[PDB]
């Protein structure tokens, strides 16, 4: 659909070795080796042994006949009103037929052709002579295309997508016109309509895979455009504190501990000599309620992390500098069901959030390396105005602070 | 229109009618329509309160809004005489009654709680419904059971009165916040109540989690609170043939399905699908088999004492009763199959209801009524809160420091004036106390009375002179110790500038506090205090690799609901000029499944206070289904 990307020859890609020639998925109560649903060519997940990607593609070979490129057939559709017509038996050529068509198809596109409307697409014909007409058809990976098992009193359930009945289906046709040598005598073509079918089978299978587009394939990587879904998050309700550092804040005690599990466990396992799987009990039992042991190993952690323990706390919307401020964790919270950032009141201005109730977004940053290129959205780096170069008043002493100076001062 | 000329003030002069919600707040006129409006959405948001008191300040129609808001409480409307009263458990039960004039036959169900959404719910003074007895008659207009919210005499109180002060604690109090003392908080105290709902097939048992060997318990008994959170864990069994693990049975697993949630159950429904003997001979069904029998006990016996009144030529009985009696036949009757959501469910569902005693925490929301707003930011111990000192009002401690900053700017002046008339009145009540005889205090009250409102004051008087001596004495104690009641009605009635003005010329004796350790003199006085839905719970989250739907059914803690990283945020990021870096954040946090994997396991197997994670450089997943696919298309990427 309007869409203009390199094409390729599937020839130079051909592999014999995965060669998808069979049609029936199961062999002798087993996925079959040469079958569409093949763990020898695409591989399990669930054992090791498979070291094969999605990425692996199995192939077809339609010689000694050739089909229409399904990508190209709206293509050469609009230059030839025929091909519809042509390629089926039943103008002067009318129903000539799909190997006749493939013999004459230069005479056939000079011959049907719109002088001003499609002279850009007999140019594009012209440019991919060779990727008209196919040889090989593609299958993707069963791994893909899953089969969700079932219990069946005929026989236990075999899932399919809607595409999956088509594959089958597809493999069939060409199968039993390359099994006869000799068989045909000449006297009579009946593989053109198995042909015919396929086309068409091949290019709904090629709908069906827009359709795939649309269900979850490239719409999830958009979604990830309009949102990526970041594990390792949180988000909180911000409560004034005072008597910390303006780039030190106070964050919940169950907060602090599922963002850094991973971080906890390993220092868990260590101290008391167990198991992961031990540690992760202790871990459980802590989340449930407030235990001083777990909150000590959460404390030495914020005090003797490498680089201090920070974040990232973005108020929405992230228009304006100041929007995501790269902060510390100074303390953690000894009460259970207080559950509050504690931010400097300075903070607030550049974030411009208020304490109205309205949560923060808290994104950890772990790495070292990560720490520093983020650290240079810190307040302190943002004391400087980056459009005078003055000070910030973001930064500066707010509201209830200047009235206690100017008493002191004036 | 754009002509108000329609509006004649002399019309609705002494009426109050065009007043609503705002009936509730004290001298609405001097109070903007932005904070009426706000107060009026703070009504609806307002939670009730267990130790609620009828407002020192008030409009005089909030007696009348308990009245009739019927969801607090349970009024008879015909004389009634106690015919029986049967027990289904120690909390709930239903108590018949049959009219005495017209002879119908009523129930009266009573539980402690009352479920009104999600968390939220009320409980029940049933001391009156519990007195009743057999054999007792019931008074036309009796209130069987009330919410906190009604007093003795019915009065409607929606929230505390908390003493009150402006002031600046270490710049806590900055914006709407508000810094309170810990009995204060203790006052603040809201009931919740949940409902839930754990479905247990025919092949799923409930881990023993409460119980000992020799006694099955998986889930808490009807007086019990739960314990370390976790009401039950459902393990679901392919085919339930072997029970080889039993000592997996009282362990917990990962796959098992945890329900969450604190507080006291006080009631258990179970609707079961299942043959009695399969419950019988498997011992994991004991316990609920004892309640369900207990259930069953229940129902036979209302049968057994009613049958002849349902059945009977007089058949003089209500509907409610009849569609009761027809249900508890119904469970007593064979071939009765339970459905849930229009289908048949294997196993039995089990609803718990939880009743638990919530305090005040940080982050919550209470305001006054008067459309201002405040957070508590801190809770702090009832010395450290400002206390006047070498005066006659010596020790008075503040329960609520509100911010001084922009009070004027708010366009809400009716709670200074609430505050300031508590505080006169404090002198007042004490000077009652300090000397006379019981006329002469009752002088001084009359006095002020005259000075706040008329009316109020030949009430009083009406009051004051019915009543006996005894009975006189008992009321002039309540007003020095508890408080006075002062009465300012929304519009027409209230007091202004000049009645103030007058107030403190008059009694040149008053004059500010001076506390411990503030140089600046304070007023200290009773403000109405609500208290608002809105909790810090409700809006948390927290995300560790591994929509929370588990959280909505209970089966998860807390919501693990992930944040959403996007173009703009992507381009704040780009501000530091280290692409490379957000692209490793955003690849191993979501992107990338093979990074993230290694970031899991980087972070589990290094270093506890060093962490420094070396990803691959690999095609993200949907990078390899989107090659596979427009391979299959015949389309590739050229001069990436």
């Amino acid at each position: 659909m309007g869409k203009k990307l390199s094409l390729i020859d599937f020839n130079e890609i051909y592999n014999e070795e995965n060669l998808i020639t069979r049609a029936n998925p199961i062999e002798n109560h087993e996925f079959s080796d040469d079958g569409i649903y093949s763990e020898r060519i695409f591989g399990s997940y669930n054992e090791d042994d498979d070291d094969k990607d999605i990425d692996t593609i199995g192939w077809i070979n339609i010689e000694p006949y050739y089909i229409i490129n399904p990508i190209l057939f709206t293509i050469i559709k609009k230059c030839i009103p025929s091909i519809n017509k042509i390629i089926n038996y039943q103008g002067e050529d009318d129903y000539i037929g799909l190997v006749k068509f493939k013999d004459n198809f230069d005479d056939l596109l000079e011959k049907y052709t719109d002088k001003k409307k499609y002279q850009k697409e007999y140019d594009f014909l012209i440019e991919n002579h060779d990727k008209i007409f196919i040889n090989k058809l593609p299958v993707f990976s069963h791994k893909l295309r899953p089969a969700t098992l079932l219990t069946g009193s005929k026989g236990k359930v075999l899932a399919f997508d809607e595409i999956n009945n088509y594959y089958n289906f597809v493999i069939e046709y060409i199968n039993q016109i390359n099994e006869g040598v000799v068989s045909d005598d000449s006297i009579d073509l009946l593989l053109l309509p198995l042909l015919y079918n396929m086309q068409f089978y091949a290019n709904n299978i090629l709908t069906r895979i827009i359709s795939e587009y649309l269900r979850g394939k490239k719409g999830f990587l958009r979604k990830n455009i309009m949102g990526s879904r970041i594990n390792f998050s949180a988000r909180n309700v911000i409560t004034p504190l005072i008597g910390h550092p303006i780039d030190e804040v106070a964050m919940p005690y169950k907060t602090f501990a599922e963002l850094y599990k991973f971080q906890l466990i390993n220092l868990i396992s260590k101290v008391k000599g167990i198991n992961y799987n031990e540690a992760l009990k202790f871990w459980e039992k802590g989340i449930l309620g407030f235990n001083q042991e777990l909150y000590n190993y959460m404390e030495e952690l914020i005090t003797k992390t490498k680089g201090g323990c920070t974040f990232l706390l973005n108020r929405n919307p992230t228009i304006s500098i100041g929007s995501i401020l790269y902060l510390k964790i100074g303390l953690i919270k000894k009460d259970y069901k207080d559950l509050t950032l504690g931010i400097s009141n300075n903070l607030l201005s550049a974030l411009s959030g208020d304490y109205d109730g309205d949560v923060l977004n808290i994104i950890p940053v772990f790495d070292n390396k990560m720490k520093e290129h983020f650290s240079l959205l810190s307040p302190q780096n943002f004391l400087v105005d980056r459009n005078n170069g003055r000070f910030n008043g973001d930064f500066d002493l707010q509201k209830d602070q200047i009235l206690g100076i100017f008493i002191l001062n004036n | 229109m754009d002509d108000i000329s329609v509006i004649k003030n002399e019309d609705y002069e002494g009426s109050h009618r065009f007043l609503a919600e705002e009936l509730l707040m004290p001298n609405a006129n001097k109070t903007d329509g932005n904070r009426s409006t706000m107060f009026c959405s703070h009504l609806a948001q307002a939670v009730t309160l267990q130790k609620a008191e009828p407002p020192l300040v008030y409009t005089n129609f909030e007696n009348q809004v308990g009245k009739y808001s019927t969801a607090g409480y349970r009024k008879a409307n015909s004389n009634y005489k106690v015919i029986e009263k049967i027990y289904k458990n120690d909390y709930n039960y239903v108590l018949i009654v049959q009219d005495q004039e017209t002879g119908e036959y009523t129930l009266f169900e009573r539980a402690e709680c009352e479920f009104l959404t999600e968390h939220y719910g009320f409980q029940w003074d049933n001391d009156k419904i519990d007195s009743l007895k057999k054999d007792d008659t019931i008074e036309k207009d009796t209130v069987l059971y009330k919410n906190t919210c009604y007093d003795e005499n019915m009065n409607f109180g929606y929230g505390v009165n908390l003493n009150a002060a402006y002031f600046s604690y270490k710049n806590e109090t900055l914006e709407d916040a508000i810094v309170i003392s810990e009995s204060a908080a203790k006052k603040l105290g809201t009931f919740s109540v949940n409902k839930v709902k754990v479905s247990v097939n025919t092949n799923d048992i409930l881990l023993n989690l409460y119980g000992d060997n020799e006694n099955y318990k998986g889930f808490p008994d009807i007086g019990e609170h739960i314990k370390n959170q976790i009401i039950a864990s459902r393990r679901r069994f392919d085919y339930n043939t072997a029970l080889y693990e039993l000592k997996n049975l009282n362990e917990m697993r990962d796959s098992d399905t945890p329900f969450f949630a604190d507080g006291k159950i006080v009631d258990i429904e179970i609707f079961s699908n299942v043959p009695e003997e399969e419950l019988k001979v498997q011992k994991y069904n004991e316990q609920v088999l004892y309640y369900i029998n207990k259930q069953k006990e229940f129902s036979n016996n209302v049968y057994q004492k009613l049958k002849k009144i349902v059945e009977g030529k007089d058949n003089n009985v209500s509907d409610k009763l009849l569609h009761f009696y027809n249900n508890c036949k119904m469970r007593i009757d064979e071939n009765i199959s339970y459905t849930y959501q229009n289908s048949k469910f294997s196993g039995f569902i089990m609803e718990f209801t939880i009743l638990e005693e919530e305090p005040l925490n940080k982050g919550s929301k209470i305001t006054g009524r008067y459309g201002n707003k405040g957070v508590i930011s801190k809770i702090l111990p009832d010395d450290q809160m400002p206390t006047v000192a070498e005066g006659r009002f010596k020790g008075l401690k503040a329960d609520i420091c509100l911010n001084p900053l922009g009070v004027f700017n708010r366009l809400n002046p009716s709670q200074l004036i609430e505050q300031e008339l508590n505080w006169i009145a404090k002198f007042i009540r004490k000077d009652m106390e300090e000397a006379g005889s019981n006329e002469e205090k009752v002088s001084i009250l009359l006095d002020f009375l005259n000075r706040v409102n008329k009316e109020e004051t030949e009430l009083m008087e009406e009051f004051i002179n019915s009543l006996n001596k005894t009975e006189l004495e008992e009321f002039l104690n309540d007003i020095i110790e508890n408080g006075i009641p002062i009465c300012q009605k929304p519009f027409f009635g209230n007091i202004g500038l000049d009645e103030l003005w007058e107030l403190y010329n008059h009694y040149d004796h008053i004059d500010y506090f001076k506390c411990e350790g503030i140089s600046t003199p304070l007023i200290i006085g009773e403000i109405y205090m609500v208290r608002l839905k809105h909790e810090p719970h409700s809006k948390f989250s927290a995300r560790s690799t591994s929509k929370s739907k588990n959280f909505k059914e209970h089966k998860d803690l807390y919501s693990k609901t992930p944040v959403r990283i996007g173009n703009m945020e992507i381009s704040n990021l780009s501000l530091t000029n280290e692409m490379g870096s957000i692209m490793d954040m955003l690849n191993s946090y979501s992107n990338n499944e093979t990074n993230r994997r290694e970031l899991i396991m980087q972070l589990l197997t290094g270093n506890p206070f060093d962490t420094n994670i070396d990803l691959s450089d690999v095609e993200s997943g949907t990078s390899k289904i989107l090659k596979s696919l427009f391979t299959c298309l015949g389309l590739s990427i050229d001069d990436v």
